[PDB]
């Protein structure tokens, strides 16, 4: 998986059964936000930095390469 | 595979207001089958952090959409519930963009403390109404923080989880804004601060000024600004500072040296005593949930109050682990912010002027480290922390479980020397993410190893991202190091930390 | 008194291109009853000098309008004529806007020289014609440097009588790029870097990778490559590198682990020589006006050539004094960069990742400054160099006057392992601006006498100066110091310095 | 005077006889320019600043302060 969430959350646990698209819109569902609406206003500005920013994996974990040995004759 | 269409979010409580000690965990689920991404949380702050974590996984898939590569579960808290960064306003000032702009990059890091250290000896940028006179001390009109840019500030934080914790730095610190109050409640401001001549000296940086700890209006101007200040800030903590008080710098204060002729067995421990059970209660009279914080100097300094209540919060900046020791065991609260591990000013020589210690033309000895040339360069807690100077800081090593949860947290601090709008930002972050990360969720991998070259990824890749996010976090290494990863190594050996 | 209208400038020889040399001195009169303020100049160089000093002297009367407060007289001109600053575009990509935003800073310091350090091992970020293949090599499509974008460099810098030095480092620093137009003609580039196992070490830090010296077509190749870019580089010198040759690297060369068995007496000093009487005279053969700079390396270093020819330009980064009057003495012309005095990255820890040298949790020796404990922090040349530090520097200090009239200038460079657009500015600023007094008018005053403590509110002015012209340099002090002069001064005694 | 041009020049001296407006604006005038304009053009950017900036220095010498002496 190439995303590496900062901070490295408590327990994740990915699956294998391949990627999930995005249908269009991700719409908020909630009928408990505090009456001042932060969790609304708090998704909005999570939302709309997904859809202008279509993150690319800047940096990804991997196994070291196999670098060549130095050679002795 | 299924395609992803809504985010549901359950808080169990609503009501949970912003303050320490919240629940801030969450629980997110992705399902193969399931449309919608699950996210549980015991209050809207847990919630919150879930959103800020769901960005990060929600990537470009290559063709113009999106995608979650794998579903995903996860369960998520903070070890501790005071994580923060502190920023010195008073030595330099720093606008409000620039402000939001840590508030940004705190929010995607998971930090929840802004300590925002207001003013110094410096300069006082913060309007009090009861008081106009103060801000006469700014370093300008504009460079002042208006009673409508804290209440700003504060909502901008409210709605990222963020906790602002004010400090105004009483007794030391003191000369600023206080002066045009009452000019004899602050000693020694025309002193000289005197490192060329140690004996004679009135502070540790230049502009030197201490609060009169005995003068009468003192506490009656003091407590004003603080009810005033406190009315304003919606955190039930508050930091009353107490750090590096000089004893030299009250030889100017007739008063505090015709009180040590009075009674000649009255030694400077009393003198700081005197401040304690003068204005602690001032400051615990506010508020019923009010709580303090502290600098650990004045219960542990050379010249430290004989009894510091156990009631308020110690930070401690010092010694590293030792000084930690010391306080966990004697009942102090205490947040983590030693010097050798997390000050992230440091490394940036001296700013003090008229220095001869420069003026060196060669290597006095090659043998030893030496002022410029391998030595701190004029910065006292040189060199510069690097994020895994950071990350590896262990700060609950050698402490028993009783002192261990007396731990609450760390700070940052950025000292605002030479630090403004210019570079506030590049000295922040990405290392302030290494903080974030060890009071989130440690520095060790599911086997208790140091996971430091784990980080290493996590946190570039972090760093592009708050870029791309309006922070201006500095790089870290070439970005050939990004593209081929552990190809910067030192070690190829996966477990070279531990 | 009498209102200003008129600058006249009269300029003796417009002919003088920007070139190293050309006469860069003027003055600059304002007359009590004169309407005219005055400039004479030897060459249009000499003008633009005359126009940044000015704009530093007309200030707000606090009322709406302007004034330069008292009647002046002013003659000037620079102490070397070759002032400079490096900036690296290997290590990270530096986009033209921040590039710009560095020669405005040079402008208004009187700075004349950008040494641009285009690429390195990690990165070829600039466009090719003849091997086009070479930006493969670029850290991403948009972090190239592409020919139309060299020209506005060039002219950008031209505008303000900046020369645009190139430098190409070889034939270390060798393998992005390269390795794209010819897998043979670097070696060791899938070598591990090995500082984890000393003595197989093929480099001083990650990326790896040399040209092979030996191997026939790497003159070819670079051949093509240094004459496409000469053409486009306008300025008569160019920067060949030479530094940091590591032996190491050639075990992975077949080609030249056959050179030296097929003659056993041969040296890494041989090996050096062998570049040098290849390398240089392709290098040389440009054009007859043609003047190479070098790292002192090839002539100084471990494994330096025997011969370098005195032609070449030694830039001088290690050991102080003691390199450049070895260098000064030997007949050489030095750029002055010593480490300890102008590094200008220096002080930010090691970039090196799983470093186990930062997991020491309490202060092994209290005695001494170490690892973690008032010592580097990861970075070799630390600590971090302060603008007094910069600024203190007598570098012609015991030079005869025949050593030191081969100094013909400085350069701070700016490595590039932890700089990009973010904090190019503030690393390079104010600081460069110290170098760029000490090359221009010296850190001494009249009498001789260092000057330091002066330096300070003019240097903490022009900070704000570089800020209010778009310069994004670091604050220096609090506001404080600035607002009350010599108050954050460690000694109140002005003449400590 | 505040100003405090860097570098400092190899000479400079100020007179006395006080301040000198720029009424309007300040007239290039030269017959010994490049045939490229180099200085025409480096006088419109430089004359730009100035009037933009309205430059207020932000930072000007003094003697170092008289402090009052640690008391005896
Ligand atoms: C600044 O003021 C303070 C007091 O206001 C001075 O500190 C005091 O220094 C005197 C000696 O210089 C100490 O008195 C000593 O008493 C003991 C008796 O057991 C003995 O060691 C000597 O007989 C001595 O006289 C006094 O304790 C000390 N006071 C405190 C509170 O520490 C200080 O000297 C002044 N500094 C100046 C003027 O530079
Ligand atoms: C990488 O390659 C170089 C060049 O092949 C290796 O060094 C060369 O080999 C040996 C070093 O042991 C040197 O020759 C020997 O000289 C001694 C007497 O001094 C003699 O007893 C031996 O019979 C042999 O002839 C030779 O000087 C040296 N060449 C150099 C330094 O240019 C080097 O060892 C290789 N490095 C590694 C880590 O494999
Ligand atoms: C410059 O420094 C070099 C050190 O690399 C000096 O060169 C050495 O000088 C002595 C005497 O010839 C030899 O034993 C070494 O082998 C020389 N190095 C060579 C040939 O590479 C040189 O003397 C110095 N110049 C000075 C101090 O003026
Ligand atoms: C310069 O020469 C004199 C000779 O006595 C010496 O004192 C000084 O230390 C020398 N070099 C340097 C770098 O100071
Ligand atoms: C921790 O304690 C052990 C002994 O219990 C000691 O050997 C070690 O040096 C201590 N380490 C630190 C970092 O304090
Ligand atoms: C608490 C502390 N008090 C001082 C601060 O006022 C400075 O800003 C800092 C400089 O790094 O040093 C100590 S730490
Ligand atoms: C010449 C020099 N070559 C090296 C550079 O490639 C590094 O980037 C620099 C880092 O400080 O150290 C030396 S100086
Ligand atoms: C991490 O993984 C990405 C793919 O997600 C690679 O492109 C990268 O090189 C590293 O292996
Ligand atoms: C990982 O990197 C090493 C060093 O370049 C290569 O040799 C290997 O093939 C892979 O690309
Ligand atoms: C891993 O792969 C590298 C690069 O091809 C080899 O050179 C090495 O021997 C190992 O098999
Ligand atoms: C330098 O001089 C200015 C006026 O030119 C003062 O206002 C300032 O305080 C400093 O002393
Ligand atoms: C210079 O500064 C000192 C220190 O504040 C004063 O004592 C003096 O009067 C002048 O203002
Ligand atoms: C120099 O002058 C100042 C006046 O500002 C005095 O306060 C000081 O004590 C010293 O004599
Ligand atoms: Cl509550
Ligand atoms: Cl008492
Ligand atoms: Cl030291
Ligand atoms: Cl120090
Ligand atoms: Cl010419
Ligand atoms: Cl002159
Ligand atoms: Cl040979
Ligand atoms: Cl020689
Ligand atoms: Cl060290
Ligand atoms: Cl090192
Ligand atoms: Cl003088």
């Amino acid at each position: 998986v190439g995303v590496n969430p900062l901070p490295a959350p408590r327990e994740i646990s990915w699956g294998s059964s391949g990627p999930k698209s995005i249908a269009g819109e991700l719409q908020l569902r909630t009928d408990s936000d505090s009456a001042d609406g932060i969790v609304a206003d708090a998704w909005n500005r999570a939302w709309e930095t997904i859809v202008a920013l279509r993150w690319v994996p800047a940096a990804t974990e991997a196994p070291i390469s196999s670098f060549e040995p130095f050679p002795t004759p | 595979s299924n395609s992803l269409q809504y985010v549901n979010v359950q808080v169990k409580d609503i009501e949970a207001d912003l303050q320490h000690g919240v629940d801030e965990s969450y629980t997110l689920d992705v399902e193969e089958d399931s449309d919608t991404i699950t996210i549980n949380a015991e209050t809207v702050w847990g919630a919150l952090h879930a959103f800020t974590t769901l960005q990060q996984l929600v990537i470009s898939d290559g063709h113009g959409g999106l995608i979650i590569e794998e579903p995903v579960n996860i369960k998520d808290s903070p070890l501790y519930p005071y994580r923060g960064i502190m920023l010195d306003t008073g030595r330099n000032f720093v606008s409000l963009p620039k402000i939001f702009e840590q508030l940004e990059g705190m929010s995607l890091s998971k930090l929840n403390v802004l300590h925002w250290h207001i003013d110094d000896a410096q300069s006082w940028p913060i309007w009090v109404d009861v008081y106009p006179e103060m801000v006469k001390d700014a370093y300008s009109p504009h460079e002042i923080y208006s009673r409508n840019d804290v209440r700003n500030i504060v909502n901008y934080a409210r709605a990222r989880g963020i906790r602002v914790i004010p400090e105004i730095d009483m007794p030391s610190h003191s000369s600023s804004g206080w002066k045009q109050v009452d000019p004899e409640m602050v000693t020694c401001t025309d002193s000289w601060w005197s490192n060329d001549d140690w004996p004679l000296h009135t502070a540790v940086e230049p502009n030197p000024g201490q609060l009169d700890i005995i003068y009468n209006k003192t506490y009656e101007v003091v407590g004003n600004v603080y009810k005033e200040l406190s009315d304003i800030f919606p955190d039930h903590w508050f930091h009353v500072g107490g750090d590096e008080i000089q004893p030299n710098c009250f030889n100017f204060s007739t008063h505090v040296t015709k009180w040590f002729a009075e009674d000649p067995s009255r030694t400077y421990h009393d003198l700081a005593q005197y401040w304690v059970d003068h204005a602690v209660p001032i400051f615990q009279n506010y508020s019923q949930e009010r709580r303090l914080v502290m600098w650990e100097d004045i219960a542990l300094s050379a010249d430290n109050a004989h009894d510091v209540p156990k009631n308020i919060v110690m930070q401690s900046w010092n010694n590293g682990l030792e000084y930690i020791s010391n306080l966990t065991a004697r009942g102090y609260d205490v947040i983590v912010s030693s010097s050798d591990f997390l000050y992230l000013d440091c490394g940036h020589g001296g700013f003090v002027t008229n220095d001869p210690r420069y003026n060196v033309m060669a290597n006095p000895d090659a043998n030893t480290p030496n002022f410029n040339y391998g030595g701190n360069g004029g910065s006292w807690c040189a060199p510069y922390k690097t994020w895994q100077r950071i990350y590896d800081y262990d700060f609950t090593l050698n402490l028993t479980e009783t002192q261990a949860k007396h731990i609450i947290g760390a700070t940052a601090p950025l000292w605002g020397e030479q630090v403004d709008d210019i570079n506030v930002s590049s000295m922040f972050w990405p290392r302030a993410a290494a903080l974030a990360e060890l009071v989130w969720s440690g520095n060790r991998d599911a086997n208790g190893n140091k996971r430091t070259t784990e980080m290493t990824q996590r946190i570039l890749n972090f760093r592009e991202y708050l870029v791309a996010n309006g922070v201006q976090a500095q790089a870290l290494v070439p970005k050939y190091c990004l593209q081929h990863p552990h190809a910067c190594d030192l070690y190829r050996n996966q477990a070279a930390i531990q």
